[PDB]
DNA sequence: CGCCGTGTCCCTCTCCCTATAGGTTAGACTTTAAGTCAATAC
DNA sequence: GTATTGACTTAAAGTCTAACCTATAGGATACTTACGAGAGGGACACGGCG
């Protein structure tokens, strides 16, 4: 919401973003850091016994 | 692929003078009826007194 | 059918040029005034927005 | 409702194992800056270029081929010059500072 | 233009020339300087005048104050171009600078696909044309008659009144009202359909296979005469070059490799790509 | 005489014609890569 | 059937010439100003206290 303000001040402060949040993450098409998409179960090696 | 132009003269954006609270106004302590009376071409003013 | 041919006739729309639209229709236009007894149906109204 | 940008994809598979041989040139405009076009080897290489800036720059090897820049295409002497007279002016001219004369020391 | 004959003159004398005297050098000067000052003082007499002009030709094609700064410009040339020994009043002859003006900025910077002055020009007589048939004849102007009015065939006509359309914005109507941009309702002919692209692999990989089961280096020859690996297919002279025979043998190659994969067993599991 | 709160209001966001000069293309001529046949040898 | 050469004809193209577009200029009597609410924030006025 108020996109403009947000966008020229965040411009103004050059603001950088970290891309961690659930929104961010949608938005650039990587996979969101909740659920199935944090590191703990991102990374499981998977070998037979 | 982006494009640019050259402007012959210089032009101000509106993001920053237009939109309240107008940054313009604030970085250099101008009211925006008057600085709307500058960048218009409206009224003079002076950058230099020695 | 026949009956919605006659009744898109007949039909008093207070919405177009002139007349208030939907998002500045407020809810006390929309309700029925104790005039429309015989002047205009309280029943037969589009059901959606 | 169909619609075309006036283009067309070619389904071609990339083919970065050969191509043809590509030289590269160096172009210079007049204020310093520098840049370099990948032009074709069996191609001529145009001393004269349209930058990425947007002047017209020079090849940094030496050739200066100077093709004749065209006169400006008409001034307001020229506009005069064509309507009038060279001793008509004169005229006017003498008339002129006499003018600011009488008008000066009286 | 005694300042601009001035100015010629101390460009004159300025090259090669003369030491001037201090007072004839400074007076000048002013003269120069005047010249300049008196040509502003008319331009802004004869705005006002550009403006008058200029209001007419409003509420089509430009805005409005563009109009006024292509008469400002005609102004330039009319007070560059103004005699006064013919004794005329200004506005009389400045006047036809500004309407050429005008309409010359109208012509060719009021449409998002440039059409040329000549085909502005042949465009609004047609229109004034059949403008003007349509209310003094009433019936509305067939295209052959419109023609035989305007002197032209009548296929220069229909190329004309397919000229003269100009583009709608894609930030519309979505059928009727401006709920959707009319840009999300457009298809993309240019575009991969995702069937095409898979399809086509799957032709090459078998096409490779037919050729591979044929015979060795006449297929190949195939393969190079219709450029199935360098790109670009090469004659018979450059065939011959590369393997250092004629090029009767390669036509007679061609044709007995080409006969093969008529017969079924190649064509079946390629005949369904065509 | 010199500065500070409260109030009101404005604004923004959300749900003609002519004349000259020069570039473009279309159209035909001669050359070349291309398709063709006839005899032949292994 | 598969390896050739020597004519023998044929469709597809670089270059010169002509017309048809294209950029450009010019064209004198005198004319001189169009045609809903709902909330938050900022700026301008007015009055109160030391």
């Amino acid at each position: 919401q108020e996109t403009t303000r947000v966008l020229t001040d965040a411009a103004i402060n050059c603001r950088s973003d970290k891309l961690n949040g659930l929104k961010e993450n949608v938005i650039i098409g990587k996979l969101i850091p909740a659920g199935t998409g944090i590191n703990r179960y991102r990374n499981i090696a998977v070998q037979p016994t | 692929r982006m494009g640019h132009i050259e402007l012959a003269a210089p032009v101000t954006h509106i993001w920053y003078f237009k939109g309240v609270p107008s940054r313009l106004g604030y970085l250099l302590d101008l009211a925006p009826k008057d600085l709307e009376k500058i960048i218009y071409f409206a009224a003079y003013v002076i950058t230099s007194v020695d | 059918n026949p009956l919605s041919g006659l009744t898109h006739k007949r039909r008093l729309s207070a919405l177009g040029p002139g007349g208030l639209s939907r998002e500045r229709a407020g809810l006390e236009v929309r309700d029925v005034h104790p005039s429309h007894y015989g002047r205009m149906c309280p029943i037969e109204t589009p059901e959606g927005p | 409702l169909r619609g075309s940008r006036l283009g067309a994809v070619s389904y071609e598979t990339d083919r970065n194992h050969d191509l043809a041989p590509r030289q590269i040139a160096r172009y210079r405009t007049d204020n310093g800056e520098e840049f370099e076009v990948p032009f074709a080897d069996d191609a001529e290489i145009p001393g004269t270029w349209l930058c990425r800036n947007g002047m017209e720059g020079t090849l940094i090897e030496g050739d200066l081929p100077e093709p004749k820049k065209v006169k400006p295409p008409r001034t307001h002497w020229d506009m005069l010059l064509e309507r009038r007279s060279i001793e008509e002016l004169e005229e006017l001219l003498k008339e002129r500072l006499e003018l600011i004369r009488s008008r000066r020391r009286g | 233009e005694a300042g601009l004959y001035a100015t010629q003159l101390m460009t004159e004398l300025s090259e090669r020339g003369e030491k001037l005297p201090a007072a004839q050098r400074r007076d000048m000067m002013w003269i120069c300087r005047d010249g300049d000052r008196a040509k502003n003082h008319l331009l802004e007499a004869n705005l006002r005048l550009v403006v008058s002009l200029a209001k007419r030709y409003t509420g089509r094609g430009m805005a409005f104050l563009d109009l006024i700064q292509e008469g400002n410009l005609g102004l330039i040339r009319a007070v560059e171009k103004f005699d006064y020994t013919k004794g005329y009043k200004f506005s009389t002859y400045a006047t036809w600078w500004i309407r050429q003006a005008i309409t010359r900025a109208m012509a060719d910077q009021a449409r998002t696909i440039r059409i040329p002055v000549h085909m502005v020009e042949v465009i609004n007589k047609l229109g004034r044309i059949q403008r003007e048939l349509l209310q003094d004849l009433g019936r509305e102007p067939t295209p052959e008659e419109l023609a035989k009015e305007m002197d032209i065939t009548p296929e220069k006509v229909l190329e004309i009144q397919q000229y003269a359309r100009e583009p709608i914005s894609l930030d519309q109507t979505i059928g009727d009202e401006g709920d959707s941009q009319l840009g999300d309702f457009i298809e993309d002919s240019e575009a991969v359909v995702a069937v095409d692209a898979v399809s086509f692999t799957l032709l090459q990989d078998q096409l490779q296979s037919v050729l591979d089961t044929l015979s060795e280096r006449e297929a190949g020859v195939v393969r190079l005469r219709f450029g199935l690996t360098d790109g670009q297919p090469r004659t018979l002279d450059e065939i011959g070059q590369v393997y250092g025979v004629t090029r009767e043998r390669i036509r007679q190659i061609e044709s007995k490799t080409m006969s093969k994969l008529r017969h079924p067993s190649r064509s079946q599991v390629l005949r369904d790509y065509l």
